[PDB]
C-alpha cells in the first residue's frame, strides 16, 4: 500500500513491477536532466548584456536538436518496449480466477473446480478495527497462492470499473460485455491494495481490492471453506 | 437544343464586382488585387505607392524569401526607405 | 447603436473583445470549480457528499476551463483580434458568420449550467464515457444536456475554423505567401485545421451516445451488440487532437512574445517552426489510443502508439530549443509577458516531458487513472496554456484598449500565481506514482500530506486570480494612454495605433513582389 | 459612426471608475459564485 | 477506365444531356422495372424474442412508448411479438 | 484423455488481453458436442474439456444468461 | 418570366443607409420583429423551463 | 511601451479600496455558501 | 471608402437568432425526450428556418443585387464551401467507423456473426440499387445544368435542374418507403442503429442539397445566375456530389458488404 509522504512507486511485489522501477529510474533521469538543461540554458541566456540581434542561421543547430532527441526517443522505446512484450509473453497460469466489477464492490470468482464465488466490499470507517486502513480494507479479501502464475480476467456487470493493485504492476479496466486478461504473480506472501481506476458513480473512492497471498497449501484450504 | 437567356457579367454584374471587372478590361487595380511589381528602388527610380490619403503602410519583403516582413507608414512627400534594406518608396496620392 | 454594434457586429475586434469578456468570465467559473474540488480533498474525509457531487464538479471543471476559457480566449479571443490585423486584412472572410460563432458560446454554457442544475447533474468526467454517461446510470436530463451544449460548442468552432482557414488562405496581400505570415497566424490556421477534422468526429460520438439514450440504438452497449470501447475511439480522436487545438495558439502566441521581448526582429529558425507546427498537429491525429492502454489492446497496438506519441517530442524539441535560441543575444526586456513566456518554456517542458513518461504504455498501466496523468496535463495547461493567454493577455492589453496596465502590479500577480500553480501540481506527480486514483472525493489516509498541500496551493493561485480582476480595473480606472510602441517594423497589428480604429486597412498595405 | 478611442470599444463603460468597479465585481463576482451556489442547490435537493 | 462510351472532343452541355438521357435516365428505368417486379412481400419470420433485438431501456419520445417511428405492424413485432 | 486439470491453458487462437470469444467458443463447443451426443446415443463425457474450459474463463453471470436463452429458444448462437 | 434583376439592383442600392436586412421594405421589418420576438421569447421559456425542471417534482 | 500619465489617477487609497472590494466580490458569497454547508447537507 | 475587394458585411441580427435557435432546438429536444413536451423544439425550428432564409436572402441581396462578390469574394466563398464539405465528411467518417467495428467484430450477444441472428437485411439489388442508379443519374443531370448555365442555355439549365431535383426527391421518397417497408428497427441492436443512424443522417443530407438545390431553381428562374458568376449553384453541385459519394459509401458498406 502506500505510506504517508511517498515519493514514488510502492515497492513491486512482481518481478514485472521490478522492472517497472528501474525503466521509470532510467526514464526519470532523462527528464530530470532535460528539464534541468532547459532551466540551464532558460538562465544562461537571460543573463548577459552581450547582445546579438540580427539574422541567426538556423540550419546547423537544427540537426542537433532533431537527432539528440531523437536517439534519447530511441534510448527510452528500447526498454520500454522490451518489457511491454515481456508483460505480454506466454506464461501458463496454474489458476484462473475472475473478478466482476460493480457499483460500489468486486465480485470474485474461482471457477477452476467448484463454484466459489463472493462479494468484496470496503469495511466502512466506523467499523475498522483498530489499525486496519481506511477506504482500503475489504470483508472478504482475495485469497491467492504465493509465487505462482495466475490468470485474473476481469469484466463488469454494470457500468465501467478498472481493476489495480499498484504493487504488482495491474490495472486492467472491467468492461460490461468483455473478458479481459492480465497475469499475476507475487513473488511474497502478504496484503496487497488496490482501488477502482475507472469513475463509476457515487463510491468509485470507495470499491477497493485486497489481495491475500499466502502458501498453496492454505490457499486450497481457504477454497474449501468458501464453498 | 443550344438557345440563349442567361445573363452575362457585361450585363448585369453591378456595385465593386462590376467595377473590379471593368477596370480589369482598362488593365487598371483600383483596388488592390494584384501585388505591385518593384522598380529599382533608388531614390531616383523609388517604388511608387498609390493611396487615396497620404499615408500608407508598406511591407517590404527585403530579399527573396524571406519570412519576415519590414512594415513601416509612408507618407506623402520626400521619398522614404525601408528600415531594413533601404529600398526607397514615394507616395502618389490621388 | 449598442444592440448594432455588440449584438449584431460584423467587425473582428469588437467580436475578439466580446470572446475575451466570455473566457474571463468563464475562467472565474472554472477556478471556482477548481477550488470546489481542493476544498473537498484538502483533509481526510467527506466535505460536500459523494463521489456524484465531487465529479459533476469535476466535470465541469473540466469543460468549462477548456471549451469557454482557453478556446474562446485563445482562437476566439486573440485569433479575432490578431489574425486579421497581422496580416493587413479589412476583417474575417464572414464577419457576419464569425458572430455566429460567438453567440452560439452563451447558450452552449448555459446549457452546462442547465446540466448540473437539473436532477443529479453530469457526473461522468469530461469524457462522457458510458455506460456511466447512460440512461440507465445517469438517467434524466444531465448528460442530454451536456451533449447539447458539447453540440453547439462544436458548431462554434467548426465554423470558426472555416472562417480563420479561409481568411488565412485568402486574405492576405497579393506579394504576401504563406511563408511571410507571422507564426501566431501559422498557429491559428493549423489549429482550425484539426478543429475543422476533429470536432464532427465528436459529434459523432456524443450523437450516438445521444440516441442510445433516448432513441434506442445500441451503438455503445453489448446488449445490442454494441461496445463502450468504441465511444472511446470516437471521442478519444477528437480529444487528443483538441489538446493540440489547446496549445497551438499558446505556441504562436509565445513566439511573438519571445521575439519581442527579446529585442528580436524575428524568431529563431522562422521555418523550422512552421514545420513543428504543421508536425505536432498531423501526428496528434494518429495517436489518440494512448488514452486507451489499459482498455485491453493487443500488444502490437500498444507498441505502435507507444512509439507514435513519442515522436511528438522531435517537432516539440525544435520549438523549445528555437524560442531558447530567440532569447540568445537578446536585448531582453524583463516586462511581465516574458516572465510568462519564460514560465512557459520551462513548465510546458516538464509537463510535455512527464507525457512522454506516460505514452510508454507498461509504465501507463501503473499511471493510467492517477494522479500522475492529473499533474503532466496541468503542467501543460495550468501553467503552459494558461500562461500563454497570460502572456499575451499582458502584451496586447494595450492594443486592445489604448491603455496601459501596471507592470509592478502585473510582476506581482506572475510571481503569485507561478508559486500558486507550482504547489498545486507538482505534489500530484507523487500521489501519482504512489497510486492515488483520478476522480476520487477522498483518499487513504497516507496520500493526506500531498493532498493538503496541493489545496494550499490552489488557494494561493485563487489570490492570483482575484488579483487580475484587480489589476484590469485598475488599468481602466487609472486611463494611462498608450503613445509610442517599439519594433512596429515587425510587428504589424501595433501599427494602427491603440487601440486601432474600427475600421482598419480600408486601403491594404502596399507589398511589391520585386 | 461608432465611438473609437480607448474607454469607447467596449461594450461596458469606464466613465467612472466606481460605477466600473461595481460592474467589474457583479461581472466576475456572478462567474465565480455560481458554482458555489449550484452546489447548494443540489445539497438541498436530496 | 475508359468505360466503354468514347466522345470528348469537347465535354459540353450537349455532351452530358446525352449521357444524361442516353445512359443515365434509361439505367434508372431498368432497375425501376427490376425493383417493381421483385417487390410483392416476403413471409414474415416466426418472431423470436432475441434480447439484441427489439431494445428498450428507455420509452420512445411519442405514441405509447413502444412503437419505433415508422413502425410497419405487417413486419416489426414488438417486444412481446406481432400485434394485433 | 487422462486429467488432471488445473486451469485453461493458453490457446493460439486466442492470444490477446480480450479473452471473451475463448469463453464464447468453448461454451459454443461443449453444448455442440452435448448435443451431438445425447443424439446419437453416446456420452457427454467426451465433451468434457469443453466444458471445464468454459467453466475455467466464463463469468458465472454469461453462463447463466446464455443458458436461460437456450431454455427461452433466444440463444443467438448456432448450437 | 422576365429578367428583373435590374430593379432589384436599383431597389437594394438605393442611398437610404438601410441594412440589408430591412433593405427590401416594410415585409423585412415585419419578419425581422417576428423572429426576433420568437427567439427571445422562446428563450426566455427555455429559462422558465430550466427553473421548472432544477427541482424535484413529486 | 511609452504612455501618458493617467488621466483619472487611482491613488493607493484609491486602489486599496478597489482591490478590497474586488476581493470581497470573490469570498464573501463563497464563503457564505461554505460556511452554511453543514445546514444545506443536514437539510 | 475601400480600396480593397472584400466584402464589410452590415451588422446583422440573424448571427444572434440563429445561435437562439440553437438553444431552442437543443433545449426543445430535452423537452421532448424527457419532459413530454414538442413545445421548444417547434419554436427552435421555426426560428432556425427563419434564419437561415433571412440570412440566405440577405447573401443574395449582396451578391446579385448590390455587387459585393467580387473575385476575391467568391474565391473565399469556394474555400468556406470546400472545408464546410470536409467537416461532412469527417461526420459521416465516425458512423462509418462504428459500422465497422461492430460488423468486422460481431459480439456474442449478436451471434457472433453479421449480419446477425434475427436480422433480414434488405436485398442491396432491388430498391437500394435503385436509388443508387437515381443519385448517380442526378451526378449526370446536375452536370449537363452546369454546363448549360456557363453555355448561356437557360431553359436546358433549367431542364436539368428540374430533373436532377426529381431524382433527388424519388430517392428521398424510395428511402421513406424502405424505412417503412423495413423489417428491422433502430431498435433492433447495433445493426439497427447503424443501418438508421447512418442512412438517416444521409436522408437528411440528401433533402438538405435538394432544398439547395430548388433555391437555384428558383433563382435561375430569376435570372439571378450569369454564365460566368453562380457560386450558389457550384456550391449546391459540390454538396449535390458529396451527398452523391457518401451514398455509394453507404450502399458498399452497410448495404451490400454487411449484408
Ligand atoms: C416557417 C419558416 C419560414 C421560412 C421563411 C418564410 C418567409 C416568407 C416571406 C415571403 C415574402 C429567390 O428565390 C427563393 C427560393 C426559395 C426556395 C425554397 C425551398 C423550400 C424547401 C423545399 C423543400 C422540399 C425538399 C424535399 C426533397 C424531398 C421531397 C420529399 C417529398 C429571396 O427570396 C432569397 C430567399 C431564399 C434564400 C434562402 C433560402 C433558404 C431556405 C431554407 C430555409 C428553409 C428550410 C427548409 C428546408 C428543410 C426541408 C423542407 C419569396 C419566397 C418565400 C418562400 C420561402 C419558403 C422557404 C422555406
Ligand atoms: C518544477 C524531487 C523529489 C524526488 O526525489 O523525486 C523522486 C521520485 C521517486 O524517487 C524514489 O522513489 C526515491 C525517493 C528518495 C527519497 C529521499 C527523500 C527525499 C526528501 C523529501 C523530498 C520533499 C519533496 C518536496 C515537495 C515539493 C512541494 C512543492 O519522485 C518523482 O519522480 C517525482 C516526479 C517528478 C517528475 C517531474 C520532473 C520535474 C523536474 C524539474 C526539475 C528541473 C530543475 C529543478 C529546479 C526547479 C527550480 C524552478
Ligand atoms: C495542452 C494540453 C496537452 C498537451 C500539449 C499534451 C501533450 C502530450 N501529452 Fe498529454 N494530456 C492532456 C493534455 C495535453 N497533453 C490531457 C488533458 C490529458 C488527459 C485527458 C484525460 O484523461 O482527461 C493528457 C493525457 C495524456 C496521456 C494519457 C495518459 C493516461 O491517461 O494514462 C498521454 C500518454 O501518452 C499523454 C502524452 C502526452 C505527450 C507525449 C505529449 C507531448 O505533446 C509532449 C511533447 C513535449 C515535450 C517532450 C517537451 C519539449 C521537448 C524537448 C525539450 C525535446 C527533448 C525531449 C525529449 C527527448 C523527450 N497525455
Ligand atoms: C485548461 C484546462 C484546465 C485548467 C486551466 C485547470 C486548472 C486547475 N485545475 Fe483542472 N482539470 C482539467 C482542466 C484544467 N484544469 C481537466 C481537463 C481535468 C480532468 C477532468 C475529468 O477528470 O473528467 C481537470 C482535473 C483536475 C483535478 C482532478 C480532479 C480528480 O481527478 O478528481 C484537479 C484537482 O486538483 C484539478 C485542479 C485544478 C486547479 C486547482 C486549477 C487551477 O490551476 C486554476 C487556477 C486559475 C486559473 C488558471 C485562472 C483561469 C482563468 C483565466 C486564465 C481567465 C483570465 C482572464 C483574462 C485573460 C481576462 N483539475
Ligand atoms: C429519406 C427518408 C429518411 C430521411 C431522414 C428522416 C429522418 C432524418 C432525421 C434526422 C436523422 C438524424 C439522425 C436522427 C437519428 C435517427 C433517425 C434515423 C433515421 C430514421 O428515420 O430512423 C427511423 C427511426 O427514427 C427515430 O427513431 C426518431 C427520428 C426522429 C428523432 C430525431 C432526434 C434528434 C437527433 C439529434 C440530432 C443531433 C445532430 C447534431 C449534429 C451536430 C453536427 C456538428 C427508423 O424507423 P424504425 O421505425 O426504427 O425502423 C423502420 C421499421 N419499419
Ligand atoms: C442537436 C441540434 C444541434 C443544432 C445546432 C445548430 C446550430 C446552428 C444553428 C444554425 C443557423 C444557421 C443560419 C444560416 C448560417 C449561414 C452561414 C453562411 O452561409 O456563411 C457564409 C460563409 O460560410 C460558408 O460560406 C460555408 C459554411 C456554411 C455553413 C452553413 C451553416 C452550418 C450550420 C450547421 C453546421 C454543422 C456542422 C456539421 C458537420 C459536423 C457567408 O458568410 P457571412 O459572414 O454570412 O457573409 C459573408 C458575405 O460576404 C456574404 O455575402
Ligand atoms: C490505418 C487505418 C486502417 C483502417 C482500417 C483497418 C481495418 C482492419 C480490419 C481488417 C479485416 C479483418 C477489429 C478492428 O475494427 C475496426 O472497426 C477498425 C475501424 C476503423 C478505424 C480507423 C481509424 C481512422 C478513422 C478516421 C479516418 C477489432
Ligand atoms: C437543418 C435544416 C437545413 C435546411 C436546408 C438548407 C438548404 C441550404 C440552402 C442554401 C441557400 C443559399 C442561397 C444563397 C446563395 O447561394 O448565395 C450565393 C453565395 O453562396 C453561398 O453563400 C453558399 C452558402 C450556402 C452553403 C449551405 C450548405 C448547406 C448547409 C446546411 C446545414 C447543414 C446541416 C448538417 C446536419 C448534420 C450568392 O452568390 P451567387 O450564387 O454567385 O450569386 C451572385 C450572382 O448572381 C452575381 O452574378
Ligand atoms: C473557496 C472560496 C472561499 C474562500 C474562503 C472565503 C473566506 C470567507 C470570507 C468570509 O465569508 C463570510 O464569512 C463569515 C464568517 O466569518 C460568514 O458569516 C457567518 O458567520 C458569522 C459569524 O459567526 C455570522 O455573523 C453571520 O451571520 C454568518 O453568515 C459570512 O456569511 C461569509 O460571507
Ligand atoms: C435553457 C436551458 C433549458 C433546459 C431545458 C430542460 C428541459 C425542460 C422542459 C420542461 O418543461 C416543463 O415540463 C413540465 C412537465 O411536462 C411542465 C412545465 O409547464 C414545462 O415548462
Ligand atoms: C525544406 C524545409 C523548408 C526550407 C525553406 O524552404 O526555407 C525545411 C524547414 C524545416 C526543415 C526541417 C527541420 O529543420 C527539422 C529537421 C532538421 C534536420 O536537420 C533535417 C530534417 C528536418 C526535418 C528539416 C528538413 C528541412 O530542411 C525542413 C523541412
Ligand atoms: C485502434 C484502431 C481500431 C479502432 C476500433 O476498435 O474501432 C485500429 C484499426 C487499424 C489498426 C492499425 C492497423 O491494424 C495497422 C497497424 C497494425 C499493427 O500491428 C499495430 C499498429 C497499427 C497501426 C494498428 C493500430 C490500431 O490497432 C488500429 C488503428
Ligand atoms: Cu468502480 Cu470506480
Ligand atoms: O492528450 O495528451
Ligand atoms: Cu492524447
Ligand atoms: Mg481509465
Ligand atoms: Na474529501
Ligand atoms: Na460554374
Ligand atoms: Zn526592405
Amino acid at each position: 500500500m502506500a505510506y504517508p509522504m511517498q515519493l514514488g512507486f510502492q515497492d513491486a511485489t512482481s518481478p514485472i513491477m521490478e522492472e517497472l522501477l528501474h525503466f521509470h529510474d532510467h526514464t526519470l533521469m532523462i527528464v530530470f536532466l532535460i528539464s534541468s538543461l532547459v532551466l540551464y540554458i532558460i538562465s544562461l541566456m537571460l543573463t548577459t548584456k552581450l547582445t546579438h540581434t540580427s539574422t541567426m542561421d538556423a540550419q546547423e543547430v537544427e540537426t542537433i536538436w532533431t537527432i539528440l532527441p531523437a536517439i534519447i526517443l530511441i534510448l527510452i522505446a528500447l526498454p520500454s518496449l522490451r518489457i511491454l512484450y515481456m508483460m505480454d509473453e506466454i506464461n501458463n497460469p496454474s489458476l484462473t480466477v475472475k473478478t466482476m466489477g460493480h457499483q460500489w464492490y468486486w465480485s470474485y470468482e474461482y471457477t477452476d473446480y467448484e463454484d466459489l464465488s463472493f462479494d468484496s466490499y470496503m469495511i466502512p470507517t466506523s467499523e475498522l478495527k483498530p489499525g486496519e486502513l481506511r477506504l482500503l480494507e475489504v470483508d472478504n479479501r482475495v485469497v491467492l497462492p504465493m509465487e505462482m502464475t495466475i490468470r485474473m480476467l476481469v469484466s463488469s456487470e454494470d457500468v465501467l470499473h478498472s481493476w489495480a493493485v499498484p504493487s504488482l504492476g495491474l490495472k486492467t479496466d472491467a468492461i460490461p460485455g468483455r473478458l479481459n486478461q492480465t497475469t499475476l504473480m507475487s513473488s511474497r506472501p502478504g496484503l496487497y491494495y488496490g482501488q477502482c481506476s475507472e469513475i463509476c458513480g457515487s463510491n468509485h473512492s470507495f470499491m477497493p481490492i485486497v489481495l491475500e497471498l499466502v502458501p498453496l497449501k492454505y490457499f486450497e484450504k481457504w477454497s474449501a471453506s468458501m464453498l | 437544343a443550344s438557345g440563349g437567356g442567361v445573363p452575362t457579367d457585361e450585363e448585369q454584374a453591378t456595385g465593386l464586382e462590376r467595377e473590379v471587372m471593368l477596370a480589369a478590361r482598362k488593365g487598371q487595380d483600383p483596388y488592390n488585387i494584384l501585388a505591385p511589381k518593384a522598380t529599382s528602388g533608388t531614390k531616383e527610380d523609388p517604388n511608387l505607392v498609390p493611396s487615396i490619403t497620404n499615408k500608407r503602410i508598406v511591407g517590404c519583403i527585403c530579399e527573396e524569401d524571406n519570412s519576415t516582413v519590414i512594415w513601416f507608414w509612408l507618407h506623402k512627400g520626400e521619398a522614404q526607405r525601408c528600415p531594413s534594406c533601404g529600398t526607397h518608396y514615394k507616395l502618389v496620392p490621388h | 447603436m449598442f444592440i448594432n454594434r455588440w449584438l449584431f457586429s460584423t467587425n473582428h475586434k469588437d467580436i475578439g473583445t466580446l470572446y475575451l469578456l466570455f473566457g474571463a468570465w468563464a475562467g472565474m467559473v472554472g477556478t471556482a470549480l477548481s477550488l470546489l474540488i481542493r476544498a473537498e480533498l484538502g483533509q481526510p474525509g467527506t466535505l460536500l457528499g459523494d463521489d456524484q457531487i465531487y465529479n459533476v464538479v469535476v466535470t465541469a471543471h473540466a469543460f468549462v476551463m477548456i471549451f469557454f476559457m482557453v478556446m474562446p480566449i485563445m482562437i476566439g479571443g486573440f485569433g479575432n483580434w490578431l489574425v486579421p490585423l497581422m496580416i493587413g486584412a479589412p476583417d474575417m472572410a464572414f464577419p457576419r458568420m464569425n458572430n455566429m460563432s460567438f453567440w452560439l458560446l452563451p447558450p452552449s454554457f448555459l446549457l452546462l449550467l442547465a446540466s448540473s442544475m437539473v436532477e443529479a447533474g453530469a457526473g461522468t468526467g469530461w469524457t462522457v464515457y458510458p455506460p456511466l454517461a447512460g440512461n440507465l446510470a445517469h438517467a434524466g436530463a444531465s448528460v442530454d444536456l451536456t451533449i447539447f451544449s458539447l453540440h453547439l460548442a462544436g458548431v462554434s468552432s467548426i465554423l470558426g475554423a472555416i472562417n480563420f482557414i479561409t481568411t488565412i488562405i485568402n486574405m492576405k496581400p497579393p506579394a504576401m505567401s504563406q511563408y511571410q505570415t507571422p507564426l501566431f497566424v501559422w498557429s491559428v490556421m493549423i489549429t482550425a485545421v484539426l478543429l475543422l477534422l476533429s470536432l464532427p468526429v465528436l459529434a459523432a460520438g456524443i450523437t450516438m451516445l445521444l440516441t442510445d439514450r433516448n432513441l434506442n440504438t445500441t451503438f455503445f452497449d453489448p446488449a445490442g451488440g454494441g461496445d463502450p470501447i468504441l465511444y472511446q475511439h470516437l471521442f478519444w480522436f477528437f480529444g487528443h487532437p483538441e489538446v493540440y487545438i489547446l496549445i497551438l495558439p499558446g505556441f504562436g502566441m509565445i513566439s511573438h512574445i519571445v521575439t519581442y521581448y527579446s529585442g528580436k526582429k524575428e524568431p529563431f529558425g522562422y521555418m523550422g517552426m512552421v514545420w513543428a507546427m504543421m508536425s505536432i498537429g498531423f501526428l496528434g491525429f494518429i495517436v489518440w489510443a494512448h488514452h486507451m492502454f489499459t482498455v485491453g489492446m493487443d500488444v502490437d497496438t500498444r507498441a505502435y502508439f507507444t512509439s507514435a506519441t513519442m515522436i511528438i517530442a522531435i517537432p516539440t524539441g525544435v520549438k523549445v530549443f528555437s524560442w531558447l535560441a530567440t532569447l540568445h543575444g537578446g536585448n531582453i526586456k524583463w516586462s511581465p509577458a516574458m516572465m510568462w513566456a519564460l514560465g512557459f518554456i520551462f513548465l510546458f517542458t516538464v509537463g510535455g516531458l512527464t507525457g512522454i513518461v506516460l505514452a510508454n504504455s507498461s509504465l501507463d498501466i501503473v499511471l493510467h487513472d492517477t494522479y500522475y496523468v492529473v499533474a503532466h496535463f496541468h503542467y501543460v495547461l495550468s501553467m503552459g496554456a494558461v500562461f500563454a493567454i497570460m502572456g499575451g493577455f499582458v502584451h496586447w492589453f494595450p492594443l486592445f484598449s489604448g491603455y496601459t496596465l501596471n507592470d509592478t502590479w502585473a510582476k506581482i500577480h506572475f510571481a503569485i500565481m507561478f508559486v500558486g500553480v507550482n504547489m498545486t501540481f507538482f505534489p500530484q506527480h507523487f500521489l501519482g506514482l504512489s497510486g492515488m486514483p483520478r476522480r476520487y472525493s477522498d483518499y487513504p489516509d497516507a496520500y493526506t500530506m500531498w493532498n493538503t498541500i496541493s489545496s494550499m496551493g490552489s488557494f494561493i493561485s485563487l489570490t492570483a486570480v482575484m488579483l487580475m480582476v484587480f489589476i484590469i480595473w485598475e488599468a481602466f480606472a487609472s486611463k494611462r494612454e498608450v503613445l509610442t510602441v517599439d519594433l512596429t517594423t515587425t510587428n504589424l497589428e501595433w501599427l494602427n495605433g491603440c487601440p486601432p480604429p474600427y475600421h482598419t486597412f480600408e486601403e491594404p498595405t502596399y507589398v511589391n513582389l520585386k | 459612426h461608432y465611438e473609437e478611442g480607448p474607454g469607447k470599444n467596449i461594450p461596458f463603460s469606464v466613465e467612472n471608475k466606481w460605477r466600473l468597479l461595481a460592474m467589474m465585481t457583479l461581472f466576475f463576482g456572478s462567474g465565480f459564485a455560481a458554482p458555489f451556489f449550484i452546489v447548494r442547490h443540489q445539497l438541498l435537493k436530496k | 477506365a475508359s468505360a466503354a462510351k468514347g466522345d470528348h472532343g469537347g465535354t459540353g452541355a450537349r455532351t452530358w444531356r446525352f449521357l444524361t438521357f442516353g445512359l443515365a435516365l434509361p439505367s434508372v428505368a431498368l432497375c425501376t422495372l427490376n425493383s417493381w417486379l421483385h417487390s410483392g412481400h416476403r413471409e414474415r419470420p416466426a418472431f423470436i424474442p432475441y434480447h439484441h433485438l427489439r431494445i428498450r431501456t428507455k420509452p420512445f419520445s411519442w405514441g405509447d412508448g413502444n412503437h419505433t417511428f415508422f413502425h410497419n405492424p405487417r413486419v416489426n413485432p414488438l417486444p412481446t411479438g406481432y400485434e394485433k | 484423455k487422462i486429467k488432471n486439470y488445473q486451469t485453461a491453458p493458453f490457446d493460439s487462437r486466442f492470444p490477446n488481453q480480450n479473452q471473451t470469444r475463448n469463453c464464447w467458443q468453448n461454451y459454443l463447443d461443449f453444448h455442440r458436442c452435448e448435443k451431438a451426443m445425447t443424439a446419437k446415443g453416446g456420452d457427454v463425457s467426451v465433451c468434457e474439456w469443453y466444458r471445464r474450459v468454459y467453466k475455467s474463463l466464463c463469468p458465472i453471470s454469461w453462463v447463466s444468461t446464455w443458458d436461460d436463452r437456450r431454455a427461452e429458444g433466444t440463444f443467438p448462437g448456432k448450437i | 418570366f422576365e429578367n428583373r434583376v435590374a430593379e432589384k439592383q436599383k431597389l437594394f442600392q438605393e442611398d437610404n443607409g438601410l441594412p440589408v436586412h430591412l433593405k427590401g421594405g416594410a415585409t423585412d421589418n415585419i419578419l425581422y420583429r417576428v423572429t426576433m420576438t420568437l427567439c427571445l421569447g422562446g428563450t426566455l421559456y427555455s429559462l422558465y423551463c430550466l427553473g421548472w425542471a432544477s427541482f424535484p417534482h413529486k | 511601451i511609452t504612455a501618458k500619465p493617467a488621466k483619472t489617477p487611482t491613488s493607493p487609497k484609491e486602489q486599496a479600496i478597489g482591490l478590497s472590494v474586488t476581493f470581497l466580490s470573490f469570498l464573501l458569497p463563497a464563503g457564505w455558501v461554505l460556511y452554511h454547508l453543514d445546514n444545506y447537507k443536514k437539510s | 471608402h475601400q480600396t480593397h475587394a472584400y466584402h464589410m458585411v452590415n451588422p446583422s441580427p440573424w448571427p444572434l437568432t440563429g445561435a437562439l435557435s440553437a438553444l431552442l432546438m437543443t433545449s426543445g429536444l430535452t423537452m421532448w425526450f424527457h419532459f413530454n413536451s414538442m413545445t421548444l423544439l417547434m419554436i427552435g425550428l421555426t426560428t432556425n428556418m427563419l434564419t437561415m432564409y433571412q440570412w440566405w436572402r440577405d447573401v443574395i441581396r449582396e451578391s446579385t443585387f448590390q455587387g459585393h462578390h467580387t473575385p476575391a469574394v467568391q474565391k473565399g466563398l469556394r474555400y468556406g464551401m470546400i472545408l464546410f464539405i470536409i467537416s461532412e465528411v469527417l461526420f459521416f467518417t465516425g458512423f462509418f467507423w462504428a459500422f465497422y467495428h461492430s460488423s468486422l467484430a460481431p459480439t456474442p450477444e449478436l451471434g457472433g456473426c453479421w449480419p446477425p441472428t434475427g436480422i433480414h437485411p434488405l436485398n442491396p439489388l432491388e430498391v437500394p440499387l435503385l436509388n443508387t442508379s437515381v443519385l448517380l443519374a442526378s451526378g449526370v443531370s446536375i452536370t449537363w445544368a452546369h454546363h448549360s448555365l456557363m453555355e448561356g442555355d437557360r431553359k436546358h439549365m433549367l431542364q436539368a435542374l428540374f430533373i436532377t431535383i426529381t431524382l433527388g426527391v424519388y430517392f428521398t421518397l424510395l428511402q421513406a418507403s424502405e424505412y417503412y417497408e423495413a423489417p428491422f428497427t433502430i431498435s433492433d441492436g447495433v445493426y439497427g442503429s447503424t443501418f438508421f443512424v447512418a442512412t438517416g443522417f444521409h436522408g437528411l443530407h440528401v433533402i438538405i442539397g435538394s432544398t439547395f438545390l430548388i433555391v437555384c431553381f428558383f433563382r435561375q428562374l430569376k435570372f439571378h445566375f450569369t454564365s460566368n458568376h453562380h457560386f450558389g449553384f457550384e456550391a449546391a453541385a459540390w454538396y449535390w456530389h458529396f451527398v452523391d459519394v457518401v451514398w455509394l459509401f453507404l450502399y458498399v458498406s452497410i448495404y451490400w458488404w454487411g449484408s
